[PDB]
RNA sequence: AGUAGAAACAAGGCC
RNA sequence: GGCCUGCU
């Protein structure tokens, strides 16, 4: 109902009528991208600029309606002066840890689900069991490794099709995917992730990361494992060696 | 034959048919009977799709014209008229929805009592072929196939036919209407078989036109045309040009390696000229302390209330006068600030509660002192051309400046220990693992050596200050604002202090720039009397404000104490760089610990608790008269330390030019001593290059000197 | 006692404690005012080192070009663009000779880029040269902008969606007598055949800051978006040639350089016998972008894309074509001053031209009597030589040829060499049986590169025993030593957002300690530091303090509610439980355990107002420009928590005239936004198509309210109120 | 750096000795039974009064000028800049 | 004055 | 005097 509804508003104006007219589909990222806003080249030196400012940062307008405009001494919270080149208005941090101290909760139980990936890093390390370190020489060699130690032996593309069939099925097209691999890791994170409403775009994206395989050039001494590689950090060094094993094993 | 779609057909179908014909993008004009039968078979499509609406029960309602209703459902909704990208969503959708199977192919229609797909194709050959064949196109199909051809006869599996009678006699009166109106037009000569599936094109990128001729005028020098530069270089095969060329070349064209050796290198030469001055922000080796022994945390408390507290603590306050004159400026106006300064802080002190933040007044002391209204007004240029002054900004090498021994003993004492532990650190995860228990057990060493280090103070002020002084500026853009120095240690015995070096006015600070610059006026109490080496206090003017006793068995001495007044200006690049100063610990000691840790590699053992211990490895730290002096690793710490903070204090171009000219002939000069057989190609070139980099810095001028006394050292 | 670190030196190696010797712990140099001086010395530097050429006035843009090629061999070592056609297309040959199939495959693979690449591909870009307002802007508001201009001057074979059809629309618009344009302060402009081939043959002049290492300023340059389409094919031939070179090290990482560097000294070190010594060359070159010549570079590609089909050949040529006719912008203006009268003034540089010269100094008199020949309608020719290294690619391709051209083969004597080449900057092992023959191969290298427009720097070059050596800020002692001196700057908050920020400074600690030898004790010491600063960043202290700051009353009552306050964010005023063993877990999942169901809740809750994601390109990647490189990306793992706000923008448009931008902004988004709610997969896969938004959105409206009756809230009254509102918006789309 | 040690032997208790060491210097020694003692570069608790370190530069050599010897000092004393082969001295 | 260094800041524009 | 902006 209110999807249509805005689309008839925006028609009825003139100017968004003429964009949504003569605008194609394909171009629809350029638009999307058309801004004003330069890429900071100095990114810390505004963000430690800014933060000094009131109303430093930025926010849906619903946040007008959920967060009052002060605090309980009157300290402002949010602004109604919307952003330069959107809707959103400019509010300040204190509205970010009053959201955390009096904020509307939820059951946050299937972020875990979602976020496989670092939860899994976490019951891996919780589980570890450290050794005796060794001081000695170690031969640091240049090696191409996979960094991703959950990666399902798919490729960016081939995980693609999954990943959309699995959070945007009616978009996927032509394709339905053949390899079987492909359609248990569909049937799995579709009956696990059937009613988490955190965002398609964060699902997809962290789907991605889980699934598709990633590689990178590292210098390593031994190991050489995909578990092995995410603690790269800790078990070697210059001079010397900490033994580690992951919970995994 | 397009006539005929002229003619007959609505305006609806025409166009989407033209907009299927762009969708595979091949040219209507070539081929025109496949837009024909397309749009014959999107027709059938609609005819058979609409005219047929569905209410709660089944059993299709019938009705010429939808009445004006919610009872508007259409029996069979329509797949194709649609772009495929569209026509799979709804495939998808439907597959999503009804629970169905998803077809391979393009589906024409849907339908609700039977839950399924409809493809409808209406072919020029008769049915009982076209059927099977799309048919075995499509593999394992439960969606119902029904297809009418030009005869009239019609057909389907199941025997099935999913609607009433009247409309298939529509459907075949539509047809027959087809065919023999094409017998009045006559197109049979084709109309049977006019498409064979031709899928072929050719990409083509031509350079025509005024392009061309740019590309005719980007060839060398003996070439007319592209196309002649072209076939040169496709006839073109390798028959020792490059010898050639090599031979005729002149002989003076070389790359002769000059031997480097010990008799080789010369010193830097440092410019001359008057000596060099003080740039820091505040002071390093003069700086006084007011203290009060608070139990207070570093950034615990309030800052006004904090330095009235511990300027309280001191007795003595004599009327300021003049000392030693800025030489350049007005020093009455400082003398006024500095009252006024004291003035307003009894006026905090008198009132209720101490404000968090204080403006003050915007007097003419300090809008001279902080530069107001002087920048001249921007103007247009049509209106400002006779103007004979009118020219452009300054722009030369800057002023040359011999160096002066100051900034050596300055660094001599920011490396020597103190009374007092200037670096407070954080909380870290509880150590878990062994490695985790030595990486402590090292951090714990340097900072008890470190902490007491008057490089650590130097951090902690300078960080304090460029922190408050860019909130000032970021909150308060207009109006003038004070801030006490204050940096907060701890004793030997344990007990917390604060210390109150002196006071910093901020002015107006509308940065817009990364190098747009906010001016300030700072004042600091010192007891170091200006009159023994004023060349280092160009820019500063100081006052005698009182006397200090210190507890000494000469009696008790009963000091002057002054006050070094000075208007000095920053940036927002050079304050967020000054508020990072803190990575300067982390430069040095892990310049320490990459030692420690190349060091451990021979002995397979850590070798941290022996070295800061025992101390009995040093390595060479400065050189004495006597000759060069070693210290232990701590005193490498410090050093590091140090310099680390110098490079962060005494920041400029001319640094990092001379680092980067001179560590290319450091280089070269470990080559020289590791017996590599070093060589150059233009050793004048370099040192012409290092020596450009030498202009007015006190830091750089001392890193030149550094060098040549170890060039001097070396090479032996 | 005096104190001297650098007497350090004598008992430790300089390799070893190089670290001490980069001064990147204070403020890099940055630029005050305008750059057009710089564009002006580089331009005028550029055109003398190729003053023996042979001058010409192009027929087309009227402005006076200098072609050196096949000019004069030196006769002296300072800097020629004086290159040889022969010899460079000989050095290619040998180049294809050692390495058989190189072109032919790499073209190949380039041909498919080409015909399946897509016009978005140009908005995946920084800064570009809009002509439309002759100024610099994000690259997806130019490329929006070309278009909308192309399409009302009538060239809309883009609208096929493929970036060659762009390019075909652009070639056609050079043959245009009269152009259209928009300008506000809206009046329509008419430009005509020779001006709009200026403004799209142009360069955009700007002053490189933060740049360590130098006591000069110089100058970089921007072109426009016609070209950046045949910039974009050209370097994809070349990155796809180079991938296939071992001597080349442009297009990996720093690792990968150091291993190649390993292996090449190895190599030649000991396939090197007793008789035959080794010498190592720390070689940059001067002047490297100001010597080569555009149309030696199209020399090179027609001679890689000999027997292609023709419209590749032409495809991949019109990009050096119009690089020999580049123009390039002066830049801001010159800002002068009055004291007497007390006032400023700020005189754009296309005035240049003809402003009379007494307001300028002797040395910038000079520059602009020296380049005034050269200023055609505000611009000033630049044929000579490439700007700033915008043929990256293809300049390391020529490096890695003559590299290559010693492999003993070619040499025809004892001495042979080799060696890695990045653009600028190379080392070379070279070995020869004794010192005379070392000279003689170092001399016939140096004589080689002079042939092909190539100099080497004689004052930043040396040459020592091989086992010792420099190459790119790389120390090689018998192997790579680390440095930490580099990543220094990028040890502090990032300035994303704090979730952004805490992920990103614990992963760098993490990856400086994998790469860079960064010490146990270090890190904890910079873990410690980092917490600090971001602490007094964020106003985020650790709540049970008497700090007071805008944020410490919310955050001590947070404080004051958590019952297991061990669970608190550090940006929420919690204890921090990093160390060494934990950098590489997320702040949110390490906490995870400890947190408080109520505050777990309320951080990570979807409905927050702050979370804002556009693409899944933008989800978790940072662009930190690092220290001495290039921009970069970082991929940073962190939990979508009500900390990942996005900050303020700049909010200085509403004082220009073009206010309208944010207009058209705030529009193009609201419209995004809708069809993004009607087609959900719009952001992770672009959609694509040749439809209209309307068309698409109301159909999706019809067959969605359909089948969410079929099953769903919908009822038969809101289906038909859905319908009939669908053909209202098309009757009004009618009109 | 090559370094050669001159000057060592054996001596009367409450002798003198000059060390040389042909090429910042110094001097430390090892007893049979030991590693390495600091004797000069600053002079040791042991040693100081006792013993004088200087150095010519123009010829390249560093000294120890050894006074009032004690048994206690019999050990092999080696130069160092890189480290000689050592000098024995026996007191 | 001051910051800074091959050109700038020492508020800008709009009424 | 009143109001706007701080990478446009």
């Amino acid at each position: 109902m209110e999807r249509i509804k805005e689309l008839r508003d925006l028609m009825s104006q003139s100017r968004t009528r003429e964009i949504l007219t003569k605008t194609t589909v394909d171009h629809m990222a350029i638009i999307k991208k058309y801004t004003s806003g330069r890429q900071e080249k100095n990114p810390a030196l505004r963000m430690k600029w800014m933060m000094a400012m009131k109303y430093p940062i930025t926010a849906d307008k619903r946040i007008m309606e959920m967060i009052p405009e002060r605090n309980e001494q009157g300290q402002t919270l949010w602004s109604k002066t919307n952003d330069a080149g959107s809707d959103r208005v400019m509010v300040s941090p204190l509205a970010v840890t009053w959201w955390n101290r009096n904020g509307p909760t939820t059951s946050a139980v299937h972020y875990p689900k979602i976020y496989k990936t670092y939860f899994e890093k976490v019951e891996r390390l919780k589980h570890g069991t450290f050794g005796p370190v060794h001081f000695r020489n170690q031969v640091k060699i240049r090696r191409r490794v996979d960094i991703n130690p959950g990666h399902a032996d798919l490729s960016a593309k081939e995980a693609q099709d999954v990943i959309m069939e699995v959070v945007f099925p009616n978009e996927v097209g032509a394709r339905i995917l053949t390899s079987e691999s492909q359609l248990t890791i569909t049937k799995e994170k579709k009956e696990e992730l059937q009613d988490c409403k955190i965002s398609p775009l964060m699902v997809a994206y962290m789907l991605e990361r889980e699934l598709v395989r990633k590689t990178r050039f590292l210098p390593v001494a031994g190991g050489t494992s995909s578990v092995y590689i995410e603690v790269l950090h800790l078990t070697q060094g210059t001079c010397w060696e900490q033994m580690y094993t992951p919970g995994g094993e | 034959m397009e006539d005929f779609v002229r003619q007959c057909f609505n305006p609806m179908i025409v166009e989407l048919a033209e907009k299927a014909m762009k969708e595979y993008g091949e040219d209507l004009k070539i081929e025109t009977n496949k837009f024909a039968a397309i749009c014959t078979h999107l027709e059938v499509c609609f005819m058979y799709s609409d005219f047929h609406f569905i209410n709660e029960r089944g059993e299709s309602i019938i009705v010429e014209s939808g009445d004006p209703n919610a009872l508007l459902k259409h029996r069979f909704e329509i797949i194709e008229g649609r772009d495929r990208t569209m026509a799979w969503t709804v495939v998808n959708s439907i597959c999503n929805t009804t629970g169905a199977e998803k077809p391979k192919f393009l589906p024409d229609l849907y339908d609700y009592k039977e839950n399924r797909f409809i493809e409808i194709g209406v072919t020029r050959r008769e049915v009982h072929i076209y059927y099977l064949e799309k048919a075995n196109k499509i593999k394992s199909e439960k969606t119902h196939i029904h297809i009418f051809s030009f005869t009239g006869e019609e057909m389907a599996t199941k025997a099935d036919y999913t609607l009433d009678e009247e409309s298939r006699a529509r459907i075949k009166t539509r047809l027959f209407t087809i065919r023999q109106e094409m017998a009045s037009r006559g197109l049979w000569d084709s109309f049977r078989q006019s498409e064979r599936g031709e899928e072929t094109i050719e990409e083509r990128f031509e350079i025509t036109g005024t392009m061309r001729r740019l590309a005719d005028q980007s060839l060398p020098p003996n070439f007319s045309s592209l196309e002649n530069f072209r076939a040169y270089v496709d006839g073109f095969e390798p028959n020792g040009y490059i010898e050639g060329k090599l031979s005729q070349m002149s002989k003076e064209v070389n790359a002769r390696i000059e031997p480097f050796l010990k008799t080789t290198p010369r010193p830097l030469r440092l410019p001359d000229g008057p000596p060099c001055s003080q740039r820091s922000k505040f002071l390093l080796m003069d700086a006084l302390k007011l203290s009060i022994e608070d139990p207070s945390h570093e950034g615990e408390g309030i800052p006004l209330y904090d330095a009235i507290k511990c300027m309280r603590t001191f007795f003595g306050w004599k009327e300021p006068n003049v000392v030693k004159p800025h030489e350049k400026g007005i020093n009455p106006n400082y003398l006024l600030a500095w009252k006024q300064v004291l003035a307003e802080l009894q006026d905090i002190e008198n009132e209720e509660k101490i404000p968090k933040t204080k403006n003050m007044k915007k007097t003419s002391q300090l809008k001279w002192a902080l530069g107001e209204n002087m920048a001249p007004e921007k103007v247009d240029f049509d209106d400002c051309k006779d103007v004979s002054d009118l020219k452009q900004y300054d722009s030369d090498e800057p002023e040359l400046r011999s160096l002066a021994s100051w900034i050596q003993s300055e660094f001599n004492k920011a490396c020597e220990l103190t009374d007092s532990s200037w670096i407070e650190l954080d909380e870290i995860g509880e150590d878990v693992a062994p490695i985790e228990h030595i990486a402590s057990m090292r951090r714990n060493y340097f900072t008890a050596e470190v902490s007491h280090c008057r490089a650590t103070e130097y951090i902690m002020k300078g960080v304090y200050i460029n922190t408050a002084l860019l909130n000032a500026s970021c909150a308060a853009m207009d109006d003038f604002q004070l801030i006490p120095m204050i940096s907060k240690c701890r004793t030997k015995e344990g007990r917390r202090k604060t210390n109150l070096y002196g006071f910093i006015i901020k002015g107006r600070s509308h940065l817009r720039n990364d190098t747009d610059v906010v001016n300030f006026v700072s004042m600091e109490f010192s007891l170091t009397d200006p009159r023994l080496e004023p060349h280092k206090w160009e820019k500063y003017c100081v006052l005698e404000i009182g006397d200090m006793l210190l507890r000494s068995a000469i009696g008790q001495v009963s000091r002057p104490m002054f006050l070094y007044v000075r208007t000095n200006g920053t940036s927002k690049i050079k304050m967020k760089w000054g508020m990072e100063m803190r990575r300067c610990l982390l430069q040095s000691l892990q310049q320490i610990e990459s030692m420690i840790e190349a060091e451990s590699s021979v002995k397979e053992k850590d070798m941290t608790k022996e070295f800061f211990e025992n101390k009995s490895e040093t390595w060479p730290i400065g050189e004495s008269p006597k000759g060069v002096e070693e210290g232990s690793i701590g005193k490498v710490c410090r050093t590091l330390l140090a310099k680390s903070v110098f490079n962060s204090l005494y920041a400029s171009p001319q640094l990092e030019g001379f680092s980067a000219e001179s560590r290319k002939l450091l280089l070269i000069v470990q080559a020289l001593r590791d017996n590599l057989e070093p060589g150059t190609f233009d050793l004048g070139g370099l040192y012409e290059a290092i020596e450009e980099c030498l202009i007015n810095d006190p830091w750089v001028l001392l890193n030149a000197s550094w060098f040549n006394s170890f060039l001097t050292h070396a090479l032996r | 006692m005096d104190v001297n670190p650098t007497l350090l030196f004598l008992k430790v190696p300089a390799q070893n404690a190089i670290s001490t010797t980069f001064p990147y712990t204070g403020d890099p140099p940055y630029s005050h005012g305008t750059g057009t001086g710089y564009t002006m010395d580089t331009v005028n530097r550029t055109h003398q080192y190729s003053e023996k050429g042979r001058w010409t006035t192009n027929t087309e843009t009227g402005a006076p070009q200098l072609n050196p090629i096949d000019g004069p061999l030196p006769e002296d070592n300072e800097p020629s663009g004086y290159a040889q056609t022969d010899c460079v297309l000989e050095a290619m040959a040998f180049l294809e000779e050692s390495h058989p199939g190189i072109f032919e495959n790499s073209c190949l693979e380039t041909m498919e880029v080409v015909q399946q690449t897509r016009v978005d591909k140009l908005t995946q870009g920084r800064q570009t040269y809009d002509w439309t307002l002759n100024r610099n802007q994000p690259a997806a508001t130019a490329l929006a902008n070309t278009i909308e201009v192309f399409r009302s001057n009538g060239l809309t074979a883009n609208e096929s969606g493929r970036l060659i059809d762009f390019l075909k629309d652009v070639m056609e618009s050079m043959d245009k007598e009269e152009m259209e344009i928009t300008t506000h302060f809206k009046k329509k402009q008419r430009l005509n055949k020779r001006s709009y081939l200026i403004r799209a043959l142009t360069l955009n002049t700007m002053t490189k800051d933060a740049e360590r290492g130098k006591l000069k300023r110089r100058a970089i340059a921007t072109p426009g978006m016609q070209i950046r389409g045949f910039v974009y094919f050209v370097e994809t031939l070349a990155r796809s040639i180079c991938e296939k070179l071992e001597q080349s090290g442009l297009p990996v990482g720093g690792n990968e350089k150091k291993a190649k560097l390993a292996n090449v000294v190895r190599k030649m070190m000991t396939n090197s016998q007793d008789t035959e010594l080794s010498f190592t060359i720390t070689g940059d070159n001067t002047k490297w972008n100001e010597n080569q010549n555009p149309r030696m570079f199209l020399a090179m590609i027609t001679y890689i894309t000999r027997n292609q089909p023709e419209w590749f050949r032409n495809v991949l040529s019109i990009a050096p074509i119009m690089f020999s006719n580049k123009m390039a912008r002066l830049g801001k203006g010159y800002m002068f001053e009055s004291k007497s009268m007390k006032l400023r003034t700020q005189i754009p540089a296309e005035m240049l031209a003809s402003i009379d010269l007494k307001y300028f100094n002797d040395s910038t008199r000079k520059k602009i009597e020296k380049i005034r020949p050269l200023l055609i309608d505000g611009t000033a020719s630049l044929s000579p030589g490439m700007m700033m290294g915008m043929f990256n690619m293809l300049s390391t391709v020529l490096g890695v040829s003559i590299l290559n051209l010693g492999q003993k083969r070619y040499t025809k004597t004892t001495y042979w060499w080799d060696g890695l080449q990045s653009s600028d900057d190379f080392a070379l092992i070279v070995n020869a049986p004794n010192h005379e023959g070392i000279q003689a191969g170092v001399d016939r290298f140096y004589r080689t590169c002079k042939l092909l427009g190539i100099n080497m720097s004689k004052k930043k070059s040396y040459i020592n025993r091989t086992g010792t050596f420099e190459f790119t800020s790389f120390f090689y002692r018998y192997g790579f030593v680390a440095n930490f001196s580099m990543e220094l700057p990028s040890f502090g908050v990032s300035g994303i957002n704090e979730s952004a920020d805490m992920s990103i400074g614990v992963t760098v600690i993490k990856n400086n300690m994998i790469n860079n030898d960064l010490g146990p004790a270090t890190a904890q010491m910079a873990l410690q530091l980092f917490i600090k600063d971001y602490r007094y960043t964020y106003r985020c202290h650790r709540g049970d303090t008497q700090i007071q700051t805008r944020r410490s009353f919310e955050i001590k009552k947070l404080w004051e509610q958590t019952r297991s306050k061990a669970g608190l964010l550090v940006s929420d005023g919690g204890p921090n439980l990093y160390n060494i063993r934990n950098l590489h877990i997320p702040e949110v999942c390490l906490k995870w355990e400890l947190m408080d169901e109520d505050y777990q809740g309320r951080l990570c809750n979807p409905l927050n107002p702050f979370v804002s994601h556009k693409e899944i390109e933008s989800v978790n990647n940072a662009v930190m420009m690092p220290a001495h490189g290039p921009a970069k990306n970082m991929e940073y793992d962190a939990v979508a928590t009500t900390h990942s706000w996005i900050p303020k923008r700049n909010r200085s448009i509403l004082n220009t005239s073009q206010r309208g931008i944010l207009e058209d902004e705030q529009m193009y988004q609201k419209c995004c936004n809708l069809f993004e709610k009607f087609f959900p997969s719009s952001s992770y896969r672009r959609p694509v198509g040749i439809s209209s938004m309307v068309e698409a959105m109301v159909s999706r409206a019809r067959i969605d309210a359909r089948i969410d009756f079929e099953s769903g809230r919908i009822k038969k009254e809101e289906f038909a109120e859905i319908m009939k509102i669908c053909s209202t918006i098309e009757e009004l789309r009618r009109q | 750096v090559q370094l050669q040690e001159s000057g060592g032997g054996l001596v009367q208790p409450g002798g003198s000795l000059r060390l040389s060491c042909a090429a910042a210097m110094g001097w430390y020694r090892q007893v049979p039974g030991k590693e390495r003692e600091l004797v000069a570069t600053n002079f040791a608790d042991s040693a100081r009064g006792r013993f004088t370190i200087s150095r010519g530069n123009a010829k390249n050599t560093v000294y120890l000028q050894m006074n009032n010897l004690k048994p206690e000092d019999t050990a092999v004393y080696y130069c160092w800049s890189t480290w000689g082969q050592g000098t024995q001295v026996t007191v």
